[PDB]
RNA sequence: GCUAAACCUAGCCCCAAACCCACUCCACCUUACUACCAGACAACCUUAGCCAAACCAUUUACCCAAAUAAAGUAUAGGCGAUA
RNA sequence: GCUACCUAAGAACAGCUAAAAGAGCACACCCGUCUAUGUAGCAAAAUAGUGGGAAGAUUUAUAGGUAGAGGCGACAAACCUA
RNA sequence: CUCCGCAUAAGCCUGCGUCAGAUUAAAAUGAACUGACAAUUAACAGCCCAAUAUCUACAAUCAACCAACAAGUCAUUAU
RNA sequence: CCUGUUUACCAAAAACAUCACCUCUAGCAUCACCAGUAUUAGAGGCACCGCCUGCCCAGUGACACAUGUUUAACGGCCGCGG
RNA sequence: AAUUUAUUAAUGCAAACAGUACCAAACCUGCAUUAAAAAUUUCGGUUGGGGCGAC
């Protein structure tokens, strides 16, 4: 089919863009996902998950002035506009910020820890063990991909020979190097999982198609499981 | 009705008039030729006859080759020969068991050789094959300039031998032009695969890619009337001359 | 229920259909923003009419004339009428060379022409 | 390299015919795959000295995934072709005389 | 870390050569001379063209850096 | 007495022979028959099944390059049907 | 080009009550509960009356997408040109 | 009587204008059938745009109080 | 439970969906899920709320594999005489 | 229910590949094994109708 991808914007910017629903369509265009369909119209705003990008005339540790906290249709965080240099960008909000506050993002990894603030940026191997945390990197540069949802948050277990145990939402534990860049604190919306929809309208609203009405029969996967927690999870190549 | 020729005898019957007249003989009797490959997935007899077992009567035996599809993938590399065997079986080797479609591929390969000739190096895919064929030659260049074309199956290693043959009649100062005296021993040793220029042009080419050539050939802007008429007239009153 | 076998039409089909559809007339220029159409006097075809003044030929002609026959014009025919003359008379006199042929008439090229002769870029 | 044999018999076409072939002449059966027999060497003749044989022009009958993948393309060792064997062979005679 | 702009938006590769333009004092056979595409004759490469004329309306600026009025030191408008 | 009835041409069929194969201008792969602008998508790949076997499951004739004859012979085949 | 679901960008919803509403009364509009009529008919599923919903999971025009060993489906073995 | 009506879009393509008629409607004046002749005139609408880089956080709802979520349809500059 | 959905053309319903509750799976990026990251996404069951959801892992299945684990997994949850 | 694993996935061996007595990432190909998801075909007779029972 003659489909094409909404994602084809290659210049980073805060103005809110213009996306096109899928249907749970692929570029096929059968059906790949069930129930997604309609919900009402959203605009994206790119998220700059590499919190450590300094400007291009710019090295070193740099700060940000929050602007203002605002709802994001595309993420069930709270995301937040920063402004540093002459420069603008979209983030993700952490618990307790306000519009006036200054954070911090730097990669500077002292012989001694630092008293973390929330919001602010530090590596790993530059924070206390025990310390909130959010939006971890597999590896440097590599960008946030993990605790990125409302209310969620790690913590630093221990540091050894340049390594960092994570312990992820899921109470698995990850290893990285002291390098990667996190954030200190909890996610915005900490409520979030305590919402109520309601009527089934509102699921309508937010995207979600009415499950099948046709009837199955469990198998042998149903039922509870106790199997232990996996093993950890290391992106360290010794 | 009836057709006056059988239809099997139509492509030979292109080839009598047209542009394709015209083409070369040599290249012509390239193409009706219909000379067997070499056994790759079948075992020959060896023999014309042979004891049957049941009966030990002398009965004639036949080799029959076993159809190959080359895949378009194929004709960019050098996989000797081989391909892919689109055939059936049956079920655990039963004849009375259920008969499933079958397919054998060949185990391919990304080596990367070196032409003397040429004085270039090719990443060619390859097969096992082709490995074991190009030292029984002695080179690349050996098994390019000996195999034919039913058994090197390859446009690529058919465009090679092209640009092999026309160093060897041209004698191409290109190679290794600081060095006469190396040039100079290339040419020696392939010496037995030498043809002549006119005739070391046509090699490989296929017959869509022939007839745009003759083509050019014959391409010309058509001579304007003015020039003929002249000659006539001036050719004419010289006679005219003569007879005063 | 449609009419498959009738002739389509600017007048047939919605409104971006009947626009875009014409009838066989040439252009004359461009459209630019705003939907301006821009009108080139260089496109539009001039007629070169001539004076009919004093001008003896009438649309008949009398039926008190010869029946000659037809003789088609041939490019060797206009050749030995017009050019042979000249090649003739140079032949006679001593000083005839293919490279004055253009003095002739020949024309070696035809571009930095008004005329054109193939591929021609003049009307009829 | 996959070596296969039918299951049925052809019949015999004769002298300048080509067979006439069946739907159950497509079935074929495994006779074998080259690919799993036992491993031969290659015959080369050394141009210079290698760990495994100091001597030049002489022949060794290594491996043949050690001498298409090293020995061949860097010119340490050449084929030994009849013509080669010549070309060493009057070295060796030098050294006797 | 996160690049903008997936793949399959853009560009496609360009078709890869064909394997004749490798070997040298070989001229290829294309499909230049007849002036269309065939899918069994080789792909010509063809010399960057040039109007040569003037045309508004077809009209390319030069790059950012050839421009005449061009300083090192940015102004903020 | 109405309605009707009646007809012999049009051409067509099977062979033989011979290989076959265009045109005024203009328009036509975009919504065909649409005068006029930046492109790069490209072709190849075992026919299956009905049916027969009184089911069905291996199997079941399909011009393939000379008429005849060798011969429905050798041979193949749930050694059955049949080939 | 019917229909099922989806995509893009559009349109419509009086008046009253409450003004918070997948809220109520009730036009347009959507549906088709019960009854009679009709049964080669006005109609290869209609007519009259009576009814359900009518700011929402609403209705609807336009263009596009998913194709039969399949698609789509708030599973009726529904619907995919009577 | 008024179930409407006028117009636009879509679709259709000359399909109740004149003359004539043996054709036609239940109807030998009419006519949507036949033959000939005539006819819809752009301002509405359709048919658009030089390049490169760059800009575009702050709904709508009489948009002002006010209150929300399902977080929204409209903008540039430089050469 | 509710608004809602379905057998266009004999069934509009107690059938389907549904807010809620629970089980299972997944530690991740450049074409769906998603330009998302376990307070997430997907596969399913039941059906708002309120009081509750008891016993059984022998068998089948699944998971883990050395025993073993698991029923809001398939399913099951006595009898004779006085 | 009988037949089957072509297809898909996993695993193993082989093939291919390297390095300092030990041993080589995956992709691809071939041969096996185990699942998954499917495919092809059938569902006998007698019978005071058939089914059940019986034969
Ligand atoms: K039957
Ligand atoms: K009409
Ligand atoms: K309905
Ligand atoms: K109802
Ligand atoms: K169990
Ligand atoms: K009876
Ligand atoms: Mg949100
Ligand atoms: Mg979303
Ligand atoms: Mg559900
Ligand atoms: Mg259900
Ligand atoms: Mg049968
Ligand atoms: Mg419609
Ligand atoms: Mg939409
Ligand atoms: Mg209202
Ligand atoms: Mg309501
Ligand atoms: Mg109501
Ligand atoms: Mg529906
Ligand atoms: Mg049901
Ligand atoms: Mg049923
Ligand atoms: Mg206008
Ligand atoms: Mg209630
Ligand atoms: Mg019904
Ligand atoms: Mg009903
Ligand atoms: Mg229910
Ligand atoms: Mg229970
Ligand atoms: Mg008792
Ligand atoms: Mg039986
Ligand atoms: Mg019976
Ligand atoms: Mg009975
Ligand atoms: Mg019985």
């Amino acid at each position: 089919a003659n489909f094409v991808s909404w994602k084809s914007r290659t210049k980073y910017t805060i103005t809110p863009v213009k996306m096109r629903k899928s249907g749970g369509r692929d570029h096929t265009g059968r059906i790949r996902v069930h129930g997604i369909g309609g919900g009402h119209k959203q605009r994206y705003r790119m998220i700059d998950f590499l919190r450590f990008r300094p400007e291009e005339t710019k090295s070193g540790p740099f700060e940000e002035k929050v602007i203002q906290v605002r709802y994001d249709p595309c993420r069930s965080a709270d995301i937040a506009l920063v402004a540093g240099g002459s420069r603008k960008r979209w983030i993700i909000a952490t618990e307790n910020m306000q519009a006036g506050d200054t954070i911090l993002n730097s990669n500077h990894i002292g012989r001694m820890a630092v008293a973390a603030r929330e919001g602010d940026a530090h590596p790993l191997g530059a924070l206390p063990v025990g310390t909130l945390i959010n939006n971890v990197e597999s590896e440097p540069g590599r960008g946030a991909q993990y605790i990125r949802a409302a209310g969620t948050c790690g913590v630093l277990l221990r540091k050894v020979n340049g390594t960092a145990i994570i312990q992820l939402p899921s109470k698995r534990q990850m290893q990285v190097l002291e390098t990667c860049v996190a954030t200190v604190g909890r996610v915005s919306n900490v409520d979030h999982n305590k919402r109520v929809i309601g009527k089934a309208g509102r699921n309508r609203w937010l995207g979600k198609r009415p499950n099948s009405g046709r009837w199955h029969r469990k198998g042998g996967w149903a039922g509870r499981k106790i199997r232990p927690l996996p093993p950890m999870k290391s992106y360290v190549k010794l | 009705p009836l057709h006056k020729y059988p239809v099997w005898l139509w492509k030979r019957l292109q080839l009598r008039e047209g542009i394709c007249s015209r083409l070369p003989g040599h290249y012509l009797r390239s193409l009706e030729e219909e000379r067997t490959p070499t056994p790759v997935h079948y075992r020959p007899h060896g023999a014309k006859f042979k004891i049957n077992p049941k009966n030990g009567q002398r009965e004639r035996v036949e080799d029959v080759p076993i159809p190959i599809y080359f895949p378009p993938e194929s004709q960019r590399g050098l996989w000797g020969g081989e391909g892919w065997i689109l055939g059936q079986i049956y079920a655990n080797n039963d004849k009375l068991s259920k008969r499933l479609k079958k397919v054998w591929k060949p185990q391919l390969f990304e080596r990367e050789f070196y032409s003397e000739i040429l004085d270039k190096k090719f990443t060619v895919t390859v097969t096992m094959r082709t490995l074991d064929l190009i030292d029984e030659a002695y080179g690349l260049d050996f098994y390019i300039l000996k195999t034919p074309k039913e058994d090197l199956c390859s446009k690529f290693g058919m465009d090679l031998k092209r640009g092999m043959l026309l160093r060897l009649a041209r004698q191409d100062p290109q190679l290794h032009p600081e060095d006469p005296e190396r040039r100079a021993a290339i040419y020696d040793k392939y010496k037995e695969f030498a043809i002549p220029e006119e005739e070391a042009e046509w090699v490989g080419l296929t017959l869509e890619e022939a007839i745009e050539k003759q083509r050019l050939l014959e391409e010309k802007d058509p001579v304007p009337l003015f020039k003929i008429y002249v000659a006539e007239l001036i050719q004419q009153l010289q006679q005219q001359a003569l007879s005063e | 229920g449609a009419d498959r076998m009738s002739k389509w039409t600017s007048k047939r089909g919605p409104r971006s259909f009947r626009g875009r559809k014409g009838r066989g007339a040439k252009g004359i220029g461009f459209l630019t923003s705003g939907w301006r159409f821009v009108q080139i006097k260089e496109m539009v075809p001039e007629f070169v009419v001539p004076d009919l003044t004093g001008f003896k030929l009438k649309p008949y002609v009398s039926y008190l004339a010869p029946e000659s026959e037809e003789t088609p014009l041939t490019a060797a025919q206009l050749f030995s009428e017009a050019v042979a003359p000249a090649i003739e008379k140079d032949f006679k006199d001593g000083t005839f060379d293919p490279d004055n042929l253009e003095k002739y008439g020949f024309e070696p090229t035809q571009e930095g022409k008004l005329f054109q002769l193939y591929p021609r870029n003049f009307l009829r | 390299t996959v070596i296969v044999e039918r299951w049925w018999k052809v019949p015999l076409a004769g002298e300048g015919r080509k067979p006439r072939l069946h739907r159950r002449h497509r079935v074929y059966k495994l006779v074998e795959d080259t690919k799993h027999r036992p491993k031969e060497n290659l015959e080369l003749i050394l141009t210079q000295s290698v760990e495994n044989v100091g001597v030049r022009g002489d022949l060794v009958s290594v491996k043949k995934s050690l001498g298409r993948n090293r020995l061949l393309p860097q010119g340490l060792a050449v084929y030994a072709s009849p013509e080669n064997k010549k070309l060493f062979e009057e070295e060796k005679l030098l050294r006797q005389e | 870390a996160y690049e903008w702009g997936v793949r399959s938006t853009r560009k496609s590769e360009p078709p890869p050569l064909d394997r004749v333009y490798e070997i040298p004092g070989l001229e290829p056979i294309t499909f230049a001379g007849k002036m269309h595409f065939v899918p069994w004759l080789a792909r010509p490469i063809f010399p960057p063209w040039d109007r040569g004329y003037k045309d508004p309306r077809f009209y390319r600026s030069p790059p950012l850096h050839e421009h005449p009025l061009y300083k090192d030191q940015a102004c903020y408008i």
